[PDB]
RNA sequence: GGCUCAGGACAACGGUUGCACCCCCCGUGGCGGUCGCCGGACACCGCUGGCAACCCGGCGCCAAGACGUGCGCGCAAGGGCGGGCCCCGGGCGAGCAGCGUGACGCAGCGACGGCCCGCCCGGGCUUCCGGGGCAUCACCCGGUCGGCGCGGUCGCGGCGCGCCGAGGGCCCGACGCCUGGCGGAGAAUCAGGGUUCGACUCCGGAGAGCGGGCCUGCGAGACGGCCCGCACAUCCAAGGACGGCAGCAGGCGCGGAACUUGCCCAAUGCGCGGCGCGCGGCGGCGCGACGGGGUGCGCGCGAGUCAGGCGGG
RNA sequence: GGCGCUGCUGCAGUUGAAACGCCCGUAGUUGGCCCCCCGCCGCCACGAGGAAACGGGAGCGCUCCAGGCAGGUUGGA
C-alpha cells in the first residue's frame, strides 16, 4: 500500500443536538460579537476541547487521593492547563478543572492577548492586522488568528520588526 | 510436438544424407580450431603424461576468442594441493590427541 | 494423486464435511512395492531428498538365532503364513512379519554343539528352518530376520498343522 | 539410589510369577482362533525356555508426574501395545479428569467433562459439556460415573488422544450431578 | 506461502527495534546465523540509524565491503547480520570497542570497553548432547558448540570464551545466589540475584530475583543469563539495571529540558 | 514480492499446548580416518537446408568451479542380542539417547574437500476454550465408532486395505437446509449496560476461466511452468500453430456508483551484486472525506504577473 | 441514537395486545438452618508469557492545525 494510507486524521468539533433553539442561539451570536468569529465551528471546536479535559477530570476524580494515576495525570493536566493559561496559579487542585468555560479558552488567543496589550484598536482590527502579518510572537512571525499563546511566550508579543509599521 | 516425417516416402520436401565407401571427393576443409587440453595436445603430438614436466607452453596454433591450455600441472598448483593434503592429516593429529586428553580427564575423575 | 488428507473423511458424528482447498503435494500417497520373492531395488526420491529403497524380487536375507547367538545368510525358500490374508501367502509376497522357510545349509554346523534347542536341531537335520521377517521391504529394500522359538514357534507350527 | 534392598527370606520364593507368566504365554500359544501371536516387543521370547530365572519375562516402566504403577499391570498377562505402563507409547501434554460416560468399546471409553461459560451482557453462566474418547488398559476396569484421570499421547485412532492413568471409583446408584472439577 | 519468508513489513518489525512508522513500507529482515530474529538488532540498524556513520543503505554496504566492522573478533560483510547480547563491537578506524547489553526498557545498548576487556565472551549453556560416535557437545545461546566439555559444566550455566582460540577458560554455576541479568519478558535488562528456583513437573520452572535496592521480580528460567558470582564479570551501564518508575522518569524528562 | 475474496460454517481463524510421531535452503558454529593429473561430448560458432509462420533438421572443428569414473586410514540406512522379575548422570517428569557384539550391504564424500551435526527462520500435523440463521429441519451416521495386522507417508492417525466387534452424535439443539458467509487485530454510534458492520492498510487462510494430473527443485499439486477434458476467443497459403490482466495503466459490458494507455529505481526493501525491480517512489485526474485561512479594517494586505533562490532522479 | 417500542441493568399481561380448561410429570432451573482451622471446583487480587498499527497516555511550538516522532547532555516512558 502507498505509505500515505497509514496517516492519522480526526474531526475536532461537535454540533449541538437541537439546532433551532432561541435562548442560546442568541448568546451564541453574542460570542461572535465579543470576539471576531467567522462562524459557529469555532464555538463548536472550543466546546470540543473543553469536553475532553472535563472527561479526563471526571475519570481521575472517580479515583482515590493516594493513587498513581491521579498522581500522574492530575499533575500533568494542571501543568498543561496552567502553562496554556487556561488555569491560573492559585488553583492547584483537580476539582477546579470542572468550573472552567469556553471563555477562558478564548482569552488566550492572540486576538485577545494583543487587545490586553493594546496593540490593536479593537478585536476586528486585531483580526485584520493578524492576517496582514504585522504582529510577531517573540521574533517569529505568526499568521494564525486562532494561535494559542503560552504565558511564557506572552511577554514577547509585539509588531513583527519586518513590517511597514516600524 | 508434431515430430512427423516418413520412412523416406513421398511427402519428404528436403533430406539429409552422408557418403560412405567413396564431381566427387576432391576438397578438404581444415580443422578450424586447435586442441586445448594438457593431456590432449601431448597424446596428439605423441607425448606421454607421466614424466614430471607437463608445462608444454609451445604456441604454434598457426597464430589463429581462440590458446591457454587446461589441466597443465605446475609448481603453484602442486604446492597448493600439497598444502590441503597435509592439512587433512594435521586435523586428525590434534583430534586424536584430544581423545586421549578427555580419556585422562574421565580416568582421573 | 493418491492422498491421505483427512478432509475427505466425515466427522465423528457422521456429517459430510466441506472442501476448502485443492490437493496439497505434501499429502501424497504412492503405490506399494508388493515385493515378490526370488534382484531389483529401486530408488525413490522423497520429500527433501531422502533416498528410499524399494524392493522387488528379493532372494536372500541375514537370519539370527538368538538363544544360541548364531547369524548366517540364507535363501528365502517359501512364504508360508501371514496374519492379514491368505492372498499374500499364496503369492509369496514379502512383507514385514510374514513367516517363511529358509535354507538349512548355513546353520548345519550348529548341529554339532548339543544342549541346544532340539526343536531347532531336528529341523536343521531336515532342509529348512522356520523364521519371521522383521524388516520393511518396501521402505528399506531388505528382508532380514530371526529364527522362531518359544511359545511363538509352537503357535505357528499348530497353524501349519496338516489340518 | 543411596538405599539398597532390605532383606526378606522369601523374595526368590515370590519370584514365581515367572512360572505364572510362562504358562500364560503357552496357553496363548495354544489359543488358535487368534489370527496372530501377541507378545511385547521388549522381550526376547527365548527367555521362556531357560530355568535359571536369570533374565526378565515382562516389561514395565514408570510414567512419572507423581503417578505410581499398578500391581495389576506389573503382574498381569495381557498384551497391549497402547498401555502407558507396559506398552509402546508415552505421556506428555495435558492431564485432566472426568467421569466415565460410556464403557461399551473394546479397551476404549468416553469421558465427559463439565465446565462453565460466562456471558457478560447477562452477567450469568451457562453449564456446558464436552465428550472425550480415551484408551483403557486391561489393568483397569471401570463403570459409569467413576472419576478417571487421563493424560495426553500421540494420535491412536481417528478420535483418541488420551489414555487412562488413574480411576477413583464411585458407588452405584448415586445422584448424577454437574460435578464440574 | 510456498516457502521461506524473505520480506518484512515495517509494522511487523519487533517493537524494540525502535523503527518509525513512516519512512518506508519495508524493514531489513535479519539473516540466519549466530542469533535469532526476535532477540537481535541488525548491523545496519546499528550503524546507519544510530551512529550516522552512514546516512543510507548504499553507503553502509561499502563500509561493510572494505571490511570495517569486527564482530566477535572476526569481520562481517552482511548488512542484515544479526548481532545480539554479549557480542563485541569494535571498529578500529574510530577506535571504538563495545559489548552489547540490554537497557532497562528491553533495548540494545553498546557499552564501551577496553582492550583488556574484549578478550572474552560470555555464553549461556543451552544444552548438552551426543553427536558422532558418542561424543559430548555443549551448544549455547550464541550458537557456539564445544566438544569434550568438562563434566562440571552443566545445562543453564555460563561459560567464558576466547574469541581467537575458541576454548573455555572460566565457567560460572547457576545456583541460588548468583548475580544475573534478564534477557526477555517485561523485566528485560534488569539485574539481581537468584534467590528462588521453583520447579514444576512437566511445565516451566520459575525464577525469583531481587535488585540491590530490594525490588523483586519473577520470570521463566529461559530468561536468566548469569554474569558473575556476587560480582559481574563484564561491564554494565551506569544505570546498572535498576528501573525507575514512571513518575521518576517523568521528572527526569522534565529536568533534561529544564 | 503484487492482486482478489469465488469457494469453505465443529472449517478457517483467535488465544493455548505438543511432536518420547516429523521435514527444511541460506547463514552461523562445529566435524572431516572411508572394505598418481584421466575419459568423450554439448551448447555459441562455420557449411549446407525444410517451413505461410510457429519452430527445427544434417555434417564439423573447440573448455570447465559441467558431467562420468574415480587415487583414500572402513562405516550410510535398516535388522538380532545385550534392563530392573514390593513401586519410585550424556539427558529427562517420563527406558530416552549413545555404545558394545554377532550378521548383511557398499550408499554418500573424493580430478580446485565434503559427506555429516547442533542453532536458525519456515512448514506440517496436533491438545484445550471461543467459533452464523432456520424446528413449517427430530432423529442422524454406516470407514460410520472401536480392535488386530500390514502397506503407504517426512511422519502419527480408518489415511488405505484385510479380518473382528457394534459402536459413535443428539432439546447443553445432533443431522439437514439457507447465506447478496473470508476470520481476527478492528470500525460506526454514545452517561452506564449495549446495538450493527467486519470488501480493502497488519497478521492468517484460499484461488489464478472451471474439473483434474504432474515435472523440476530444500521448498510448488506453481498457472507472468508443462499435460488433458469443457466453455470461449486468435493468426493462417486450409496443411497447421496458439491464449489466460482476481499484476500496472487502458478498453468493452454491467451498474446509482470508482482517475493517466505518465517519469524513475534517487530513497525503502528484496534479488543477485551496481544492476534489475509497474515493490516501492515522484508528478497527473480527484468538493468521498479531513485541517487551516479570506471576501476587510479605517487605510494596509493576499489572490494573481514577472525575476532569483531553496527543493527536486 | 432517539426507544425503558426488545427491557441483564430495565417493559407489559383484571378491563388497552397478552396467564396454557385442569392435575401428574422427565430434561432444565432453583432449593431452609447447622460444624472451621482439611481437600477439590467457582470467585477476588497480584503476577508470568505472547504484535505492531489503532485506542488512550508522558515529553516535543510541523508559524497554529488535521499531524509526525521529533529535537537542543537527549528522547520515542
Ligand atoms: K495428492
Ligand atoms: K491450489
Ligand atoms: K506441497
Ligand atoms: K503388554
Ligand atoms: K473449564
Ligand atoms: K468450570
Ligand atoms: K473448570
Ligand atoms: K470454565
Ligand atoms: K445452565
Ligand atoms: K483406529
Ligand atoms: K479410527
Ligand atoms: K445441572
Ligand atoms: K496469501
Ligand atoms: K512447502
Ligand atoms: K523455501
Ligand atoms: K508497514
Ligand atoms: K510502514
Ligand atoms: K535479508
Ligand atoms: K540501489
Ligand atoms: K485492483
Ligand atoms: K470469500
Ligand atoms: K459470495
Ligand atoms: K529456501
Ligand atoms: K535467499
Ligand atoms: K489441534
Ligand atoms: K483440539
Ligand atoms: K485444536
Ligand atoms: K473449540
Ligand atoms: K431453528
Ligand atoms: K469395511
Ligand atoms: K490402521
Ligand atoms: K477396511
Ligand atoms: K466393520
Ligand atoms: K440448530
Ligand atoms: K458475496
Ligand atoms: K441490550
Ligand atoms: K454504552
Ligand atoms: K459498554
Ligand atoms: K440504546
Ligand atoms: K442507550
Ligand atoms: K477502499
Ligand atoms: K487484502
Ligand atoms: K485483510
Ligand atoms: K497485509
Ligand atoms: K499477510
Ligand atoms: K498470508
Ligand atoms: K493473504
Ligand atoms: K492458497
Ligand atoms: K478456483
Ligand atoms: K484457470
Ligand atoms: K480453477
Ligand atoms: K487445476
Ligand atoms: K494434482
Ligand atoms: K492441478
Ligand atoms: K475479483
Ligand atoms: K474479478
Ligand atoms: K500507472
Ligand atoms: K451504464
Ligand atoms: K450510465
Ligand atoms: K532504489
Ligand atoms: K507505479
Ligand atoms: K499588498
Ligand atoms: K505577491
Ligand atoms: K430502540
Ligand atoms: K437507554
Ligand atoms: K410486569
Ligand atoms: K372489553
Ligand atoms: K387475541
Ligand atoms: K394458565
Ligand atoms: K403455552
Ligand atoms: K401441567
Ligand atoms: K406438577
Ligand atoms: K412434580
Ligand atoms: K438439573
Ligand atoms: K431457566
Ligand atoms: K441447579
Ligand atoms: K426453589
Ligand atoms: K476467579
Ligand atoms: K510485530
Ligand atoms: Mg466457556
Ligand atoms: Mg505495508
Ligand atoms: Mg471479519
Ligand atoms: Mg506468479
Ligand atoms: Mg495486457
Ligand atoms: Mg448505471
Ligand atoms: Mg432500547
Amino acid at each position: 500500500p502507498r505509505i500515505s494510507r497509514h496517516r492519522n486524521s480526526s474531526k475536532t468539533y461537535s454540533t449541538p443536538k437541537k439546532p433551532f433553539t432561541k435562548p442560546r442561539l442568541d448568546a451564541e451570536l453574542k460570542l461572535c460579537g465579543e470576539y471576531g468569529l467567522k462562524c459557529k465551528r469555532e464555538i463548536y471546536r472550543a466546546r470540543y476541547m473543553l469536553a475532553k479535559i472535563r472527561r479526563t477530570a471526571r475519570n481521575l476524580l472517580t479515583l482515590d487521593e493516594n493513587d498513581i494515576k491521579r498522581r500522574f495525570e492530575g499533575a500533568a493536566l494542571l501543568r498543561r492547563l496552567h502553562m496554556l493559561g487556561i488555569l491560573d496559579e492559585e488553583k492547584d487542585q483537580l476539582d477546579y478543572v470542572l468550573g472552567l468555560r469556553i471563555e477562558d479558552i478564548f482569552k488566550r488567543r492572540l486576538q485577545s492577548v494583543i487587545v490586553e496589550s493594546k496593540l490593536a484598536k479593537s478585536v476586528h482590527h486585531a483580526r485584520n492586522m493578524i492576517k496582514a502579518r504585522h504582529i510577531s510572537v517573540g521574533g517569529q512571525i505568526v499568521n494564525i488568528p486562532s494561535y494559542m499563546v503560552r504565558i511564557s511566550n506572552t511577554s514577547r508579543v509585539a509588531i513583527a520588526d519586518t513590517s511597514s509599521l516600524a | 510436438k508434431s515430430i512427423r516425417g516418413c520412412i523416406v516416402g513421398p511427402d519428404l520436401h528436403a533430406l539429409s544424407v552422408v557418403l560412405v565407401d567413396a564431381g566427387l571427393t576432391d576438397v578438404v576443409v581444415p580443422k578450424r580450431l586447435v586442441p586445448k587440453r594438457a593431456s590432449k595436445i601431448r597424446r596428439l603430438f605423441g607425448l606421454p603424461t607421466t614424466k614430471v614436466d607437463p608445462k608444454d607452453q609451445m604456441l604454434v596454433c598457426e597464430l589463429i576468442l581462440k590458446p591457454k591450455v587446461q589441466r597443465v600441472v605446475t609448481d603453484e598448483k602442486y604446492a597448493r594441493k600439497q598444502r590441503v593434503i597435509a592439512e587433512k592429516k594435521e586435523i586428525m593429529r590434534k583430534s586424536l590427541q584430544q581423545l586421549e586428553e578427555y580419556k585422562a580427564l574421565l580416568s582421573r575423575m | 494423486g493418491i492422498t491421505h488428507d483427512k478432509m475427505y473423511k466425515r466427522s465423528k458424528t457422521g456429517a459430510v464435511q466441506g472442501k476448502w482447498h485443492k490437493k496439497r503435494k505434501y499429502n501424497l500417497g504412492r503405490q506399494p512395492a508388493n515385493t515378490k520373492l526370488i534382484q531389483k531395488i529401486s530408488t525413490i526420491r522423497c520429500r527433501g531428498g531422502n533416498i528410499k529403497r524399494r524392493a522387488l524380487r528379493l532372494s536372500h536375507g541375514s537370519f539370527a538365532w538368538g538363544s544360541a547367538d548364531i547369524s548366517h545368510k540364507a535363501r528365502i525358500l517359501q512364504v508360508v503364513y501371514n496374519s492379514t490374508s491368505n492372498e499374500l501367502v499364496r503369492t509369496n509376497t514379502l512383507v514385514k512379519g510374514c513367516v517363511v522357510q529358509i535354507d538349512s545349509a548355513p546353520f548345519k554346523s550348529a548341529l554339532s554343539n548339543d544342549t541346544l534347542d532340539k526343536e531347532i536341531l531336528d529341523q536343521i537335520r531336515g532342509d529348512h528352518i522356520l523364521a519371521r521377517i522383521s524388516s520393511r521391504p518396501g521402505q528399506v529394500g531388505t528382508a532380514d530376520g530371526y529364527i522362531l522359538e518359544g511359545p511363538e514357534l509352537l503357535f505357528y507350527q499348530k497353524k501349519l498343522a496338516p489340518k | 539410589r543411596h538405599p539398597l534392598r532390605p532383606d526378606p527370606d522369601r523374595e526368590r520364593r515370590a519370584l514365581e510369577r515367572a512360572e505364572n507368566l510362562r504358562k500364560a504365554a503357552y496357553e496363548m500359544a495354544e489359543n488358535q482362533h487368534e489370527r496372530a501371536y501377541h507378545k511385547q516387543s521388549q522381550i526376547f521370547q527365548g527367555r521362556f525356555l531357560r530355568k535359571d530365572n536369570a533374565r526378565c519375562l515382562r516389561f514395565y516402566k514408570s510414567i512419572g508426574m507423581g503417578y505410581h504403577t499398578p500391581i495389576t499391570a506389573i503382574n498381569g498377562t495381557y498384551i497391549d501395545k497402547k498401555c502407558p505402563f507396559t506398552g509402546n507409547v508415552s505421556i506428555r501434554g495435558r492431564i485432566l479428569r472426568g467421569v466415565v460416560h460410556s464403557a461399551k468399546m473394546q479397551r476404549s471409553i468416553i469421558v465427559r467433562r463439565d465446565y462453565l461459560h460466562f456471558v457478560q451482557k447477562y452477567k450469568r453462566y451457562e453449564r456446558r459439556h464436552k465428550h472425550v474418547a480415551a484408551h483403557l488398559s486391561p489393568c483397569f476396569r471401570v463403570k459409569e460415573g467413576d472419576i478417571v484421570t487421563i493424560g495426553e499421547c500421540r494420535p491412536l485412532s481417528k478420535t483418541i488422544r488420551f489414555n487412562v492413568i488413574k480411576v477413583e471409583p464411585v458407588s452405584e446408584a448415586a445422584k448424577k450431578r454437574f460435578s464440574p472439577f | 506461502a510456498r516457502g521461506v519468508r524473505k520480506h518484512l513489513k515495517r509494522l511487523n518489525a519487533p517493537k524494540h527495534w525502535l523503527l518509525d512508522k513512516m519512512g518506508g513500507i519495508w524493514a531489513p529482515r535479519p539473516t540466519n546465523g549466530p542469533h535469532g530474529l526476535r532477540e537481535c538488532i541488525p548491523l545496519i540498524l546499528i550503524l546507519r540509524n544510530r551512529l550516522h556513520y552512514a546516512n543510507t543503505y548504499a553507503e553502509t554496504s561499502m563500509i561493510l565491503q572494505d571490511k570495517n566492522v569486527l564482530i566477535d573478533g572476526k569481520p562481517r560483510t552482511d548488512p542484515t547480520f544479526p548481532v545480539g547480547f554479549m557480542d563485541v563491537f569494535e571498529i578500529p578506524k574510530v577506535h571504538k570497542t563495545f559489548r552489547v547489553l540490554y537497557d532497562v526498557k528491553g533495548r540494545f545498548t553498546l557499552v564501551p570497553i577496553q582492550s583488556n576487556e574484549a578478550g572474552f565472551k560470555l555464553c549461556r549453556v543451552q544444552k548438552i548432547f551426543l553427536g558422532d560416535k558418542g561424543m559430548p557437545y555443549l551448544s549455547t545461546h550464541d550458537a557456539r558448540t564445544i566438544r569434550f566439555p568438562h563434566p562440571d559444566i552443566k545445562t543453564n550455566d555460563t561459560i567464558k570464551i576466547n574469541l581467537k582460540t575458541g576454548k573455555i577458560d572460566e565457567w560460572y554455576k547457576f545456583d541460588i545466589g548468583k548475580i544475573v541479568m534478564v534477557t526477555g519478558g517485561r523485566n528485560c535488562g534488569r539485574i539481581g540475584t537468584i534467590q528462588a528456583i521453583d520447579k514444576h513437573m512437566g511445565s516451566y520452572t520459575m525464577i525469583r530475583m531481587k535488585d540491590t535496592e530490594g525490588t523483586e521480580f519473577l520470570t521463566r528460567l529461559c530468561n536468566v543469563f548469569v554474569i558473575g558470582n556476587d560480582s559481574p564479570a563484564v561491564a554494565i551501564p551506569t544505570t546498572k539495571g535498576i528501573r525507575p518508575d514512571i513518575i521518576k522518569n517523568r521528572e527526569l524528562r522534565l529536568r533534561s529540558i529544564a
